[PDB]
RNA sequence: AGCCAGGAUGUUGGCUUAGAAGCAGCCAUCAUUUAAAGAAAGCGUAAUAGCUCACUGGUCGAGUCGGCCUGCGCGGAAGAU
RNA sequence: AAUUCCUUGUCGGGUAAGUUCCGACCUGCACGAAUGGCGUAAUGAUGGCCAGGCUGUCUCCACCCGAGACUCAGUGAAAUU
RNA sequence: GCUCAACGGAUAAAAGGUACUCCGGGGAUAACAGGCUGAUACCGCCCAAGAGUUCAUAUCGACGGCGGUGUUUGGCACCUCGAUGUCGGCUCAUCACAUCCUGGGGCUGAAGUAGGUCCCAAGGGUAUGGCUGUUCGCCAUUUAAAGUGGUACGCGAGCUGG
RNA sequence: GCCCGGAUAGCUCAGUCGGUAGAGCAGGGGAUUGAAAAUCCCCGUGUCCUUGGUUCGAUUCCGAGUCCGGGCACCA
RNA sequence: CGCGGGGUGGAGCAGCCUGGUAGCUCGUCGGGCUCAUAACCCGAAGGUCGUCGGUUCAAAUCCGGCCCCCGCAACCA
């Protein structure tokens, strides 16, 4: 659920996951699930956290998942000895690094979001905390 | 002394003959039968007009045996052959209406109450 | 009373005390509330 | 409506039933249950259903029996063991479609109540 | 905080359900009586009634409250001579 | 199936209960006609199964008979390090 | 004038078997146990959608999350090639507790009897047979119960040899 | 339990970016026969698995569920 | 899993190796012959070439992936 629909390439490198979040500030919306961890979100986390998530407000209000997976993660098959090839790919992860804005929300009382987030950060394998869009 | 295999003669009628102890009850680890224990059946010869049929799985109070038993005086009865009279599986009650040969007095007691009132002595 | 780790008040009546080391909820009002350990 | 009872896709007229739509569901996946408990493990797997019509309002089912197999092979090459398992799989596809499945007292037995004494 | 009181009217809100009367569900949630009282926070009823909290009066006479950022701690924490 | 992996296939027989044994079914992974096919009385220190008899194989081991073991005198090794 | 492509090109010119074996070496390198590891497994726990007549938490609990132990399958090749003999059965065992019975308690959709379920507790106890090499399992009839694990998947200078 | 594809008339099935749904067969009729099969013809006789939501409008889209097939994992 | 052969009109096969062109038997449709049906004689219609996305002036063909099919391998412990 929720991968790139094409990519230039198939596999990528391990790659390292140091240093502070990008987009740290909430925008499109008011309230925000800013991280404080370091890790990783592997497509279904993003996704069954978010069903926690949509599934509270209900039908009314909105929804901005900031991050995307985009990182294929490859694994070797069972009980296979090491080396003839890297594995072939089997779930996309975004890394997130601190600060990194997770979810956004509208047209919602401030305190149906902080209980719409805190049952969405219970399905996620990093520590989060809420924020507000802010005047500046 | 009765133990599992263990051919029993059978003392009712009820077309038993020949019968074979499969599992004494009682405990675990359980391994001897005799006086007037309640046991495992199973049958292997069997009369033609059958009251009961061959490969049947009954239960039997043990009542003659060879080892015979004792009691407090130190007497010892001892019959040539082990027999037992056969019993309905659930109900208990001997499914029989006949007794043969001796049985003996220790066998008393209320649900073997249908047994001693018949046979020839003791 | 169930054990569990994560205690926390479910009745309003529910009432969170610490004996010994344990900590525990008692709620007066209905008594499948009770909990150890959290 | 009926609530017919199948075994294998063999519907069995023995054990139909009459009842009010919305009870049919309880009744349903209540009278798997018993059969579930009392039909013997078989050589293939088993799909014991309620359903009305062709519909299938509920399902359980009585498990394989399968030989180990790889109770031998210790090598810890898998590829040397994918090639057993395979068999007891591909097989296992023809044993099911050839199937039937002899029901004798069972249709009867608590399956009519009488499963506790004096019975 | 405790102890003494009031906790009302429109009105069974609308439907939907045999019943929906603050309270089985769905949408809504204004208006009057005022010290103050939600078309209702729980218990309650087959359905009502019934009992509380919320908000207010009274005594009461000295601090009370809930979060934030940090130090250190407590539960989480079961293995084989 | 001395051949059949899946397989303890499935049905019947014997058994209180039988992955083996017997008769069948035919979906023969992967029988077949002188690297012979199917039968066949007698023969087998050949393979498998069942029954009567007999019992210390066993439930469960008890005693006794002799040669060792053990002590006394004579002779006097070995592997090993 | 070479596809001498095994591409610094051993010859102008060349394939298989070995369980009938043989010699020189190797723990430089595999099969068993050990070690590190813990993907796999097993066991808990956090969140609570769903089932439970209404009733998220008596009973279960999806997806997703964090742990523990070192039973299985595995990884790596650290120890042993200068012969260490591998499942199961017998015999005698011994520690762990994540307890099968027995014992003490909370909750229960617990009237009673009989149960379900988590907390505490390791003193004692823990089935005989049929088939099969089997441990397992299915069946037979018992029992208060027929616990799950380690101990070189205990135990061959103690027996067995299927 | 996961993954992919499904649930449409009595039965086997085709279709949908969100625009008033169909086919063979069964069933019921017509034509034909002195009437009978057979054959040709004609009618769909459905709340698109069930339950809530959004949309002017849902068989498609979303939520929850009960299910079907195949592929892994469990399955002496 | 490892290698290698294959998806083409309603059916069973050529065509591809050698990018520019799709062919055979059957059946389907119409017309004949017969009292009528088969056969039989004449004419005709019928194909995203398994999907996808790439080299291309151009793809059934060429090279990559995904989807079933079949064949062979999976050994010493
Ligand atoms: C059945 O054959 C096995 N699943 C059971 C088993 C095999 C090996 C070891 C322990 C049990």
């Amino acid at each position: 659920m929720l991968q790139p629909k094409r990519t230039k390439f198939r596999k990528m490198h391990k790659g390292r996951n140091r240093g502070l979040a990008q987009g740290t500030d909430v925008s499109f919306g008011s309230f925000g699930l800013k991280a404080v961890g370091r890790g990783r979100l592997t497509a279904r986390q993003i996704e069954a956290a978010r069903r926690a998530m949509t599934r509270a407000v209900k039908r009314q209000g909105k929804i901005w998942i900031r991050v995307f997976p985009d990182k294929p993660i490859t694994e070797k098959p069972l009980a296979v000895r090491m080396g003839k090839g890297k594995g072939n790919v089997e779930y996309w992860v975004a890394l997130i690094q601190p600060g990194k804005v997770l979810y956004e929300m509208d047209g919602v009382p401030e305190e149906l979001a902080r209980e719409a987030f805190k049952l969405a950060a219970a399905k996620l394998p990093i520590k989060t905390t809420f924020v507000t869009k802010t005047v500046m | 002394m009765i133990q599992e295999q263990t051919m029993l003669n059978v003392a009712d009628n009820s077309g038993a003959r020949r019968v074979m102890c499969i599992k004494v009850l009682g405990g675990s680890h359980r391994r001897y039968a005799g006086v007037g224990d309640i046991i495992k059946i199973t049958i292997k010869e069997a009369i033609p007009r059958g009251k009961v049929k061959k490969g049947d799985v009954l239960k039997a109070v043990v009542v003659r045996t060879k080892k015979g038993v004792r009691r407090p005086d130190g007497s010892v009865i001892r019959f040539d052959g082990n027999a037992c009279v056969l019993l309905n599986n659930n109900s208990e009650q001997p499914i029989g209406t006949r007794i043969f040969g001796p049985v003996t007095r220790e066998l008393r007691s209320e649900k073997f109450m249908k047994i001693i009132s018949l046979a020839p002595e003791v | 009373m169930k054990v569990r780790a994560s205690v926390k008040k479910l009745c309003r009546n529910c009432k969170i005390v610490k004996r010994d080391g344990v900590i525990r909820v008692i709620c007066s009002a209905e008594p499948k509330h009770k909990q150890r350990q959290g | 409506v009926r609530v017919d009872v199948l075994i294998n896709g063999e519907r069995v007229d023995a054990l139909a039933l009459i009842t009010h739509r919305d009870n049919s569901q309880n009744r349903g996946r209540e009278l798997v249950e018993k059969m579930k408990d009392l039909i013997p493990r078989q050589q293939f797997d088993i799909a014991i259903q309620a359903a009305i019509g062709t519909h299938i309002i509920a399902r359980s089912t009585v498990k394989q029996l399968r030989k180990n197999v790889l109770a031998k092979c210790y090598g810890g090459d898998i590829s040397r063991k994918k090639k057993l398992l395979q068999k007891q799989k591909e097989g296992k596809k023809r044993m099911k479609q050839i199937g039937n499945v002899e029901l004798p007292q069972e249709a009867f037995l608590a399956i009519l109540h009488v499963g506790k004494d004096n019975k």
